[PDB]
């Protein structure tokens, strides 16, 4: 515990930054910490993220599940939803994105495609995904003049199909999902501008999750343009069982 | 002003009958006192933390007066106005919001504002849609059905 | 499976509109239908009106960009606020090419690029227009020869705060030699967002006095003179007109809201009035009741919910103290002409006064809180008409179920929320965002994440991490934990576990570890040394 | 022409650049102490070289956010303090 007279906004971040003198500080290690193999670790892990504070889990879900046609409502109108909060959101998107929203958007529209991002996996590439939105909007090739002179192939495709899609009708061919649009190789620049670009195109639908607190660092006015976010605060305090196995945990 | 006051040799039956003024039980006043005298050896005026205990937690004990007639809200917070021997109201409401970071993450404050059902002023039910930011929460610009009974048994 | 891949496509398996049923699950379905479709009218009557001020704005940036393009050294024009989009053209004017060359900073890493890809749009345009060349400034000195015409180059240089200024240098410098011909001509357009002394601080001198040989300024950006947001809001003011009223705390949010966004105002105003505008047809059953032929509509929910306004509680207490569907129907009539008041001034504004520099989001903010004297008292230029244009509002009855207003704070959770402050707000009061409904144990010990938050709020610079273990051991209880861990017998490698007489140690380390690691990924924790793991600092402060 | 935001950051940002963090709790710290302790002493000396024409030095994101909300222009429900939302990081991003 901390011997501090403040504990919020600046007055416990200065407060806090105290020069701690040399003969108060522990030398404790994990070197008498218990030791713990692999296997019992991932027992007791799966035994209370399947049984422990389950029920307010189950009930608060039965709660945040009346916001799906309000997210449709939103969706429709132009607006890219983000969630955020504390918890894992990826079996919230799922089942909000397959379950509801493609069955709903395919019986007002007379399924819809759902490409899924996994931005928790350090390899998700912006070429490859680009490469499967090709495969389901089949977008007209770039001329020669529009390729200029060693330009960004992708960026420019894009472009072409925003300028493009301005006139086509506005009805919902693509639903893109977006787990944790703040993981390590998806918050890079270039795929962000890549998914702003895609976002100004109305006939895609754009689901996205954060997890970092600092994510909004992300965008600038342009890109917060594109997006054009309505932000939806869905915190569960869920296991987030699938985006642990991406990182090393024993260490 | 008691609010200027240093380095008070607190008893334990001024501040059980202090808390005993304000018709709160007997649990949350005991539970007062175990969090001063755990605080108590690096206070700089122990009245800053005793008020700030009493109100926070009598403004959630009486809250369901509180969301029917709004002018306790203006009247409790002047029964300290008179005895606490300050004239300026801005102080203790000043007292309410630095006992609020010390007060905030604790258990006993965490069970109370569980079993009163009180969360930042409000319901459960009202903060899990505030929170959600769900178009269809209550907005506060109608006035309340219980209260429009209310005055009709007033007319009544 | 599919959760360790990085992007896959799915077809769900199927087996029509998003609104629901107001008034606890009693409006009927027709009403839904009528507040779909007058959402709707409202909707694209309000885009309609924003897409023609849209390419009105296009229209006019391009005229006065034209205007100041053709009226031995460059011709220079710099836009203040450019935030660049627009598409500039050219003239088709007989005996000489008008080629335009449009350069990002990242199509220039150097000036080499930079005059490689000048040269190669300036012959890809030269082609198109009507054997293969270098794509060096030579192109621009043989030019007359190759294709009989004389050359003029317009260079528009794309985000100029985001360009390396030593080689935006060097390149004016190279195209500075192409002065010696008398065939060529050349235009600069520096698109500026900063400010003129910033990039006149990166230039060097030599070039700043070339520069000012000939050179103008001209103002891009949304807000010049607000003519462009006062159509916006006005236009919204032509869609609501009669049906709904603005809050002035809506209008101040408004205002407050654009002030805080520089390059893109105009359409946050959009985003926000939109938003307003579907939380309106979401959330009140009454929008059906704007269409003014669904008057015989009401129900018993209708009248209940409509009895308890202020203005009708005002309206009884003062008929009371003197001595309900038809007094309700006859009252919608009214027409509320501080829209077409505030239009007039507004036009009386800039129709000989020629004041021109003022904000109508403001102008209509103080005409709706009755201080429009104090507004209009401080141009000095309209004294003479503080009683032609005087107006005071009327405070209707029943018009709060008939507006627009922000104090649920729905607004300012969906638009602009305070992110991390909700962040670590969930995770500190975490029984506001969980039901207080493993029966024994969730009444006792809170969710990991959130009692190592409240440990984590209460310490310094650097904390020890198995110190911090030991202080996240001591909140948890131990015989729960051991009568909880028994409480499943399929599962014998727990029940052997736990038989061991280090469980309760190594099962708060396996939460421990978890919860640390959660927090790492969420940015609030951060080890300082790559190797060892045996200390952490602290990132984020609760309430900054 | 540019926003009050992006103003008060880069006065924040240039108050954390040229001046050291150690000395933030002399200059901005404001509040009544509930908890006893004493505050920073302050700096005894003074620089015989300007900071301002050396260069900036570097910060963390969180220093930056505090020194901004010690710097920005201001009951029971209010909180007039400006808590770090999308609009400061979105100016901080421009």
């Amino acid at each position: 515990k901390s011997a501090s007279s403040f504990l919020d906004t600046f007055e416990g971040y200065f407060d806090q930054r105290k020069i701690v003198r040399t003969n108060a500080k522990s030398r404790h290690t994990m070197s008498m910490a218990p030791d713990v193999t692999r296997e019992e670790f991932s027992l007791v892990s799966n035994f209370f993220n399947e049984n422990f504070q389950k029920r307010p889990r189950q009930k608060l879900f039965e709660i945040q599940k009346k916001m799906f046609p309000q997210y449709w409502f939103e969706l429709t109108q132009g607006f890219s939803l983000l969630f955020y909060g504390v918890g894992s959101k990826r079996n919230f998107l799922e089942e909000f994105a397959i379950d509801y929203l493609s069955p709903k958007i395919a019986y007002s529209q007379l399924s819809i495609p759902c490409l899924i991002l996994n931005g928790y996996n350090p390899s998700c590439n912006y070429r490859d995904v680009f490469k499967e939105i090709t495969d389901l909007l089949v977008p007209a090739e770039l001329t020669r003049s529009e390729t200029k002179y060693w330009g960004n192939h992708v960026i420019l495709q894009i472009q072409k199909m925003i300028d493009f899609y301005k006139n086509q009708p506005l009805d919902i061919k693509l639903i893109l999902v977006v787990h944790n649009l703040d993981g390590p190789s998806i918050r890079k620049n270039t795929f962000q501008t890549m998914l702003s670009f895609l976002s100004v195109i109305r006939q895609i639908a754009i689901v996205a999750s954060t997890d970092h607190i600092y994510a909004p660092l992300l965008w600038d006015n342009m890109k917060a343009q594109n997006y054009n976010f309505v932000f939806h605060d869905i915190s569960n305090f869920e296991p987030s069982t699938v985006e642990s196995t991406f990182q090393d945990v024993m260490k | 002003s008691l609010l200027v006051k240093k380095y008070c040799k607190m008893t334990t039956e001024e501040i059980i009958r202090l808390c005993n003024d304000f018709e709160l039980p007997r649990e949350v006043a005991y539970k007062i006192v175990d969090e001063y005298n755990i605080n108590a050896s690096r206070l700089v005026c122990p009245w800053q933390l005793v008020c700030g205990l009493v109100l926070n937690c009598t403004f959630i004990v009486f809250n369901e007066r509180r969301r029917k007639d709004p002018r306790i809200d203006h009247f409790i917070v002047s029964k300290m106005c008179s005895l606490m021997l300050t004239s300026k109201v801005d102080d203790v409401i000043e007292c309410v919001k630095l006992v609020k970071e010390l007060i905030i993450g604790e258990k006993w404050f965490r069970d109370l504002q569980i079993r009163y059902d009180d969360f930042d002023g409000i319901r459960y039910d009202e903060i899990i849609f505030r929170k959600l930011g769900s178009m269809l929460q209550t907005t506060n610009i109608l006035v309340t059905d219980d209260q429009y009974n209310i005055w009709k048994k007033r007319i009544e | 499976a599919d959760a360790q891949r990085s992007h896959y496509t799915v077809y769900p398996s199927l087996p029509h509109i998003p609104f629901v049923k107001l008034l606890s699950g009693k409006e009927s379905e027709v009403n839904v239908e009528k507040r779909w479709e007058l959402y709707h009218q409202l909707h694209s009557h309000f885009h309609d009106q924003v897409d023609h001020i849209i390419d009105n704005i296009e229209a006019d940036l391009k005229a006065e960009i034209s205007d100041l393009l053709y009226s031995r050294c460059f011709n220079t024009i710099f836009l203040l606020g450019s935030d660049s989009t627009t598409k500039i053209e050219l003239k088709d004017e007989s005996s000489r090419y008008n080629v335009l060359i449009e350069l990002t900073p990242k199509e220039s890493p150097n000036v080499r690029m930079m005059l490689r890809r000048s040269m190669y749009k300036l012959y890809s345009a030269a082609d198109a227009e009507e054997n293969d060349v270098s794509y060096d400034l030579s192109l621009v000195e043989n030019f007359k020869r190759l294709f009989g015409k004389d050359l003029a180059m317009v260079f528009n240089f794309k985000d100029v705060d985001s360009i390396n200024f030593n080689t935006l240098d060097n390149f004016i410098i190279l195209l500075k030699s192409a002065f010696k011909y008398d065939h060529v001509k050349i235009s600069l357009i520096f698109n500026i967002n900063t400010n003129l002394s910033n990039i006149e601080k990166n230039l060097r001198q030599s070039t700043i006095r070339l520069l000012k040989r000939n050179y103008h300024k001209l103002d891009v950006s949304s807000n010049k003179g607000f003519k462009y947001g006062n159509q916006i809001f006005q236009s919204f003011l032509d869609t609501v007109d009669g049906k709904l009223n603005l809050s002035d705390r809506f209008v101040e949010f408004i205002l407050s809201k654009m002030a805080n966004n520089t390059n893109h105002n105009l359409q946050l105003l959009t985003k926000m009035l939109d938003y307003s505008l579907m939380s309106y047809f979401f959330q009140n059953a009454f929008s059906v009741f704007i269409d003014p032929v669904n008057v015989d509509f009401l129900n018993d929910d209708y009248l209940k919910i409509l009895s308890r306004c202020p203005t009708f509680m005002f309206f009884v207490e003062g008929l009371i103290k003197q001595h309900l569907e038809e007094f309700f129907v006859e009252f919608l009539v009214r027409e509320n002409p501080i829209n077409g008041h505030a239009k007039f001034v507004a036009r009386f504004l800039e129709e000989e006064l020629n004041i021109t520099n003022f904000n109508l989001i403001e102008l209509y903010h103080n005409l709706l809180i009755g201080k429009l004297d104090s507004y209009l008292d401080r141009w000095s230029a309209c004294k003479e008409y503080k009683d032609r244009l005087h107006f005071e509002p009327i405070d209707t009855i029943f018009q709060e179920l008939f507006t627009l207003d922000n104090r649920s704070g729905l607004l300012t959770q969906s638009i602009f929320p305070s992110y991390k402050s909700n962040i670590e707000d969930n995770l500190l009061s975490w029984e506001q965002v969980l039901p207080s409904l493993s029966g024994d144990l969730d009444k006792i010990m809170a969710p990991v994440l959130g009692q190592l938050f409240k440990l984590y709020r209460e310490a310094n610079m650097t904390i020890n991490i198995y110190d911090f273990y030991i202080a996240f051991r001591e909140t948890l209880p131990k015989e729960e934990i051991l009568n909880f861990i028994r409480k499943d017998p399929s599962n014998t490698k727990l029940l052997e576990l736990a038989e061991t007489p280090d469980a309760f140690d190594k099962v708060a380390l396996i939460l421990f570890m978890q919860a640390i690691f959660a927090f790492e990924n969420m940015g609030l924790i951060k080890f300082q040394s790559t190797k060892s793991y045996d200390l952490v600092e602290k990132c984020v402060w609760r309430g900054i | 022409d540019l926003s009050i935001i992006s103003k008060y950051l880069l006065i924040a940002s240039y108050i954390c650049s040229y001046l050291e963090p150690r000395y933030d709790a002399s200059i901005f710290s404001r509040k009544t102490r509930i908890i006893q302790g004493r505050a920073a002493y302050g700096r005894r000396k003074k620089k015989e070289v300007n900071p301002r024409y050396l260069q900036p030095s570097l910060f963390a994101i969180e220093r930056l956010l505090a020194i901004f909300q010690a710097i920005f222009p201001i009951a029971l429900r209010e909180e007039s303090l400006m808590k770090a939302n999308i609009e400061v990081f979105q100016n901080l991003s421009e």
